[PDB]
């Protein structure tokens, strides 16, 4: 979202997701513990 | 974790414990 609010900033994509889970009241540790699993669901979802 | 990196997390309680030990 930084590019929207000001100067575009570099950020690993996994880092973005961590914030987003934190945005919905989910501890970011969950993501990293399931990064691979989450990706496949996302990858499968876009195909469906 | 993927991409985790090595480092040491300092403990604020340790110095007090060490001084208390002394
Ligand atoms: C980040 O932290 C990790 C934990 O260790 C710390 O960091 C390292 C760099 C040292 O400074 C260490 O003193 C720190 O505590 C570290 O992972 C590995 O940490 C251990 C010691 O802590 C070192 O040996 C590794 O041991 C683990 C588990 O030991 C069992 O399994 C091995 C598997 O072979 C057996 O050899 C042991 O006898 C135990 O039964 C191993 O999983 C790990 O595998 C590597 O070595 C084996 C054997 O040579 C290879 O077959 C593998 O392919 C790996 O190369 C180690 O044996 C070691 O310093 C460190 N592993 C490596 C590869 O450096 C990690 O390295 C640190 N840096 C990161 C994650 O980037
Ligand atoms: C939270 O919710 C998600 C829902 O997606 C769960 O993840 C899915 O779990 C199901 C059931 O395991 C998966 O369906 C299986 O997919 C396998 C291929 O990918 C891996 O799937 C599981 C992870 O769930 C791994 O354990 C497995 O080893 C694979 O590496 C298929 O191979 C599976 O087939 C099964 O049956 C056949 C025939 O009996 C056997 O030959 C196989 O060996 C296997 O036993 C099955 O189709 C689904 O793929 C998962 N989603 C994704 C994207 O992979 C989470 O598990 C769930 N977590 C918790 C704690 O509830
Ligand atoms: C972030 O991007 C960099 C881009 O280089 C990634 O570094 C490279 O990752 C690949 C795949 O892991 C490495 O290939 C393999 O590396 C091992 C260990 O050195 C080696 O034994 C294999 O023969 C093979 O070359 C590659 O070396 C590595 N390149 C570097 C460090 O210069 C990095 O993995 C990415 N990290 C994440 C979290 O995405």
């Amino acid at each position: 979202w930084t590019f929207g609010a000001g100067a575009a900033l570099q950020i690993p994509f996994a880092m973005q997701m961590a914030y987003r889970f934190n945005g919905i009241g989910v501890t970011q540790n969950v993501l990293y513990e399931n990064q691979k699993l989450i990706a496949n669901q996302f990858n499968s979802a876009i195909g469906k | 974790v993927i991409g985790i990196v090595n480092n040491t997390v300092y403990d604020p309680l340790q110095p007090e414990l060490d001084s208390f030990k002394e």
